[PDB]
C-alpha cells in the first residue's frame, strides 16, 4: 500500500511534469446530448468516430472561465486529470482547445449522479452508504499522497458508472498544494469550519467533507442545512450536529472523528493518517483490497440499456459549440 | 421533523459551488 503508492506517484510526476497536450480535435467526435451543466460549462456524451467510443466531454468557454477567475483553477484541473490514473476518477482521455473553448475529454458514467438516486430514494442503508463511503477513502488516499487537494465533495460530483461504482467528477477546485492554502472555494453544506473562517487550510477540509457526505448518505439530509448560506455557515461553525436515532454507534462515532472542528483531533489529519479511517469499527466490515479490484457487489446497480444511453441525466437546451474567427485567451491558456 | 424541514427547505436540489 505504501508501495502502491510510490509506484502512483512516480507514474504521476512523469505526466505532471510533462502535461499530455492537443490530443484531438473537436471533429474526431459526435455530440449526442447535453449530461450536465454549471458554471464551468457543459458535460456533453459525445461518440470517439474512430473507434465508437463514448465519453463525456466536458466544455468550458474560455470568456466564461476568465470572467469568472477561474483560469489558474482551469489549468489545475487539466494539469492533474491528465496525469492522475485511478479506478474511481476519471482521468483525461483526450484534451484540446480551439478558438474559443476548451475540451476534457473523459470515461463515461452512465448510471447519472448519486444525488439524482439518494433524493429519490430518501437515504441509503449504512452498509449501502459505507460502499460508496469506501471509494472515496480510496481515492482520498490517492489524491492526498500525490499533494493534491480535492475541495468539492459532494453527491452531485459522485458519477454511477454501468458496475454501480462511483467516479468523483468536477476538479474544478483540486490543487496540487505541499502547505497551506487559502482560496474560499466548495459547496456551501460541505464548507469545513477553517475554510468559512478564512484560515490557511489543508487536506483536512477533503475529510471533513467526508463526514458531511456519510451523513448525507445515511441520514437523507446533511448535517448543516438551512435556506441561505450564512445560515449554513453558523451551523458549520458552531459545529453541534445532531444524529438521526437510526444512526449506528460507530456511525455517529466515526462522524464525530470527521466532523471535528479541532484539527489536532479530525480524523484523516492525525500521525497515522488515513488509517484512523480505514480501521475505524464503522468500516471492519469492508475489505479495502475487493472494492479497489471492484470485486465487491455494489447494493446498486443501474439496467443495462446501451453504452450511449443517456436516460439516468436530465434533459437540457442543446446549444451551439460556437467557434470564433479570432482565438480568445490564447496567452492565458496557452499550456492548456 | 428534520426530514419534513430539509424538503420544505429551498436547497434540496442540485447545489452549486461558491462564487466571490
Ligand atoms: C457523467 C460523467 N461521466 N463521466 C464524467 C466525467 C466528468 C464529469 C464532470 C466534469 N466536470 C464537471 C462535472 O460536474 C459535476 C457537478 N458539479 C455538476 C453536475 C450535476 N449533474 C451532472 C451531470 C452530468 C455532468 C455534470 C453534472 C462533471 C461528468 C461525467
Amino acid at each position: 500500500v505504501k508501495e502502491f503508492l510510490a509506484k502512483a506517484k512516480e507514474d504521476f510526476l512523469k505526466k505532471w511534469e510533462n502535461p499530455a497536450q492537443n490530443t484531438a480535435h473537436l471533429d474526431q467526435f459526435e455530440r449526442i446530448k447535453t449530461l450536465g451543466t454549471g458554471s464551468f460549462g457543459r458535460v456533453m456524451l459525445v461518440k470517439h468516430m474512430e473507434t465508437g467510443n463514448h465519453y463525456a466531454m466536458k466544455i468550458l468557454d474560455k470568456q466564461k472561465v476568465v470572467k469568472l477567475k477561474q483560469i489558474e483553477h482551469t489549468l489545475n484541473e487539466k494539469r492533474i486529470l491528465q496525469a492522475v490514473n485511478f479506478p474511481f476518477l476519471t482521468k483525461l482521455e483526450f484534451s484540446f482547445k480551439d478558438n474559443s473553448n476548451l475540451y476534457m475529454v473523459m470515461e463515461y458514467a452512465p448510471g447519472g449522479e448519486m444525488f439524482s438516486h439518494l433524493r429519490r430514494i430518501g437515504r441509503f442503508s449504512e452498509p449501502h452508504a459505507r460502499f460508496y463511503a469506501a471509494q472515496i477513502v480510496l481515492t482520498f488516499e490517492y489524491l492526498h499522497s500525490l499533494d493534491l487537494i480535492y475541495r468539492d465533495l459532494k453527491p452531485e460530483n459522485l458519477m454511477i458508472d454501468q458496475q454501480g461504482y462511483i467516479k468523483v467528477t468536477d476538479f474544478g477546485f483540486a490543487k496540487r498544494v505541499k502547505g497551506r492554502t487559502w482560496t474560499l472555494c466548495g459547496t456551501p453544506e460541505y464548507l469545513a469550519p477553517e475554510i468559512i473562517l478564512s484560515k490557511g487550510y489543508n487536506k483536512a477540509v477533503d475529510w471533513w467533507a467526508l463526514g458531511v457526505l456519510i451523513y448525507e448518505m445515511a441520514a437523507g439530509y446533511p448535517p448543516f442545512f438551512a435556506d441561505q448560506p450564512i445560515q449554513i455557515y453558523e451551523k458549520i461553525v458552531s459545529g453541534k450536529v445532531r444524529f438521526p436515532s437510526h444512526f449506528s454507534s460507530d456511525l455517529k462515532d466515526l462522524l464525530r472523528n470527521l466532523l471535528q472542528v479541532d484539527l489536532t483531533k479530525r480524523f484523516g489529519n492525525l500521525k497515522n493518517g488515513v488509517n484512523d479511517i480505514k480501521n475505524h469499527k464503522w468500516f471492519a466490515t469492508t475489505d479495502w483490497i475487493a472494492i479497489y479490484q471492484r470485486k465487491v457487489e455494489a447494493p446498486f446497480i443501474p439496467k443495462f440499456k446501451g453504452p450511449g444511453d443517456t436516460s439516468n441525466f436530465d434533459d437540457y437546451e442543446e446549444e451551439e459549440i460556437r467557434v470564433s474567427i479570432n482565438e480568445k485567451c490564447g496567452k492565458e491558456f496557452s499550456e492548456f | 421533523t428534520t426530514y419534513a424541514d430539509f424538503i420544505a427547505s429551498g436547497r434540496t436540489g442540485r447545489r452549486n459551488a461558491i462564487h466571490d
